[PDB]
């Protein structure tokens, strides 16, 4: 909560779309008004300023979704999302207009978003979990050392160094697709009549 | 003999990467007490009396020919800072800390409420590379020192989520 | 046999040795995680690229509600800088480093003429704390750029010189 100022950079994926990197306008621990089956746990809705798509701003109403494609130019606005959806927290700070809410400083908010990306050509240092935040909490160090683990005899492997392994990857990602399809197929099937 | 000779000179080669690793501390040394803690410092104005901000001037032209105004701004905000009165303004909201790193404290008790520094910003012109955040009280970020919100429009009405609970 | 243990015993006490010297130089980075260098920038200038300053703004301080005013003067800095270039005239106006202490790098281009602490202060209500000093040019503070001279009329014609060391000033 306290690393979120206005033009953190943070990313977003409800497990659809990517959006991409926008910045954050607001947030708030906003609660369920008219709690449907109760409420016992409290939410925070964050307002960041994501790419949209013309066709999503044209209606504006059915399910504030669709990002712009990479064959539309899209328009930018600031767009309510969940806090559990946040995929990655960065390290830097656009410097963000005064009073806002026209079109041209928006496009200028894109044209920084678009040579701050001409700076880290490795990519954007987000954050170290176990340092910045300040994480006293055992057990995390367990995952990390785990992590740690993983990723040594991962890169530690040989056909990493081969070349041809994203088609291979692919392949694999396809087959494994075509097998969860075939068990999803067979469970339906298993019930045609059965005990109906 | 060849054995004895050979164990020698690896014991010599171990203590010779032993000197390096204590040089490099040595040397490190000088960067862990930029932080600096001179003394035991006597002070009764608890979060009225002692450092207001710490700048680290960097090698840019900027930072170095623009000097003086910089100092003259930090003046001025100390002076500016003591024409307000008969206010409860200083916190207003039991503004505890945030999850610091403390400078360490040199020897050359009390004082608990120690430094704690809060934050660091890196400017390069067109960005700010933050870093700690910024403290703030449990909830209800417009009511604390800082969060300057932008004015927005909030065209959208439907928020995101996972699966269900819909705005 | 007893050399031998002996020499078993001087290698394990060395091997301690290293530990707590490979403890030290674990634990002074965690300490040191303020300072930051990311990763590899591409610094294509040095007069224009490149940080300005590092604050560590305090604690315990009811002057942090201006959060906002430095910010926007350390940004309005550099258009005044850009709206103030230069009356153009040809000079280096080169610069060293009193102090070589540069922010470390825990990034696993450019490193020296930048990303090093020039001059670091620790304000105060009304004190200081400098400890680095401003870089000169030809030690010769009457042409610096930091540098500013108060006024004062100076009668004290000739020294106080050290036992038989009388020195004509003037």
């Amino acid at each position: 909560l306290p690393f979120l100022q206005p033009g953190r950079l943070v990313k977003v994926k409800n497990e659809g779309d990517d959006f991409g990197w926008g910045v954050v306008v607001n947030f708030s621990k906003k609660s369920n008004v008219k709690p449907n089956s109760g409420e016992l746990d409290p939410l925070y809705v964050v307002e960041v300023l994501l790419r949209c798509s013309k066709e999503s701003l044209k209606n504006s109403a059915t399910e504030a979704a669709k990002p712009a494609k990479p064959d539309e130019k899209g328009e930018m606005q600031v767009v309510p999302v969940l806090v559990h959806l946040l995929s990655a927290i960065s390290s830097v700070r656009l410097y963000i207009p005064k009073d806002l809410r026209p079109v041209d400083n928006r496009q200028s908010v894109l044209k920084s978003i678009q040579e701050v990306q001409k700076r880290f050509p490795d990519g954007i240092p987000l954050l170290d979990p176990i340092d910045d935040m300040g994480i006293q909490d055992q057990g995390l160090k367990k995952v990390i050392q785990k992590v740690e683990a993983f990723e040594h005899r991962m890169y530690s492997h040989p056909l990493h160094n081969d070349p041809n392994l994203e088609t291979v990857y692919t392949l694999c990602e396809k087959k494994a697709q075509i097998a969860i399809d075939i068990k999803s197929a067979k469970r339906e099937l298993k019930k045609a009549r059965t005990v109906l | 003999g060849v054995g004895d000779a050979e164990l020698r000179e690896r014991l010599r080669q171990c203590e010779e990467t032993i000197e390096q690793l204590r040089a490099e501390n040595q040397e490190l040394k000088r960067k862990l007490n930029i932080l600096t803690r001179p003394s035991g410092i006597l002070v009764n104005d608890t979060k009225l009396d002692g450092p207001i901000l710490q700048i680290l001037f960097m090698n840019n032209a900027i930072s170095k020919q623009y000097h003086q105004e910089i100092e003259e701004f930090v003046s001025n905000l100390v002076k500016r800072f003591e024409e307000q009165q008969k206010n409860d303004v200083e916190k207003t909201s039991f503004n505890l800390l945030p999850q610091p790193s403390s400078i360490v404290l040199e020897e050359d008790k009390n004082n608990k409420e120690a430094f704690s520094v809060v934050g660091s910003v890196l400017y390069f012109t067109n960005f700010c590379l933050d870093k700690l955040g910024q403290p703030l009280l449990n909830e209800n970020p417009q009511l604390s020192e800082g969060w300057e919100i932008p004015k927005y429009h909030q065209v959208f009405s439907h928020i995101v989520s996972l699966e269900g609970q819909e705005i």
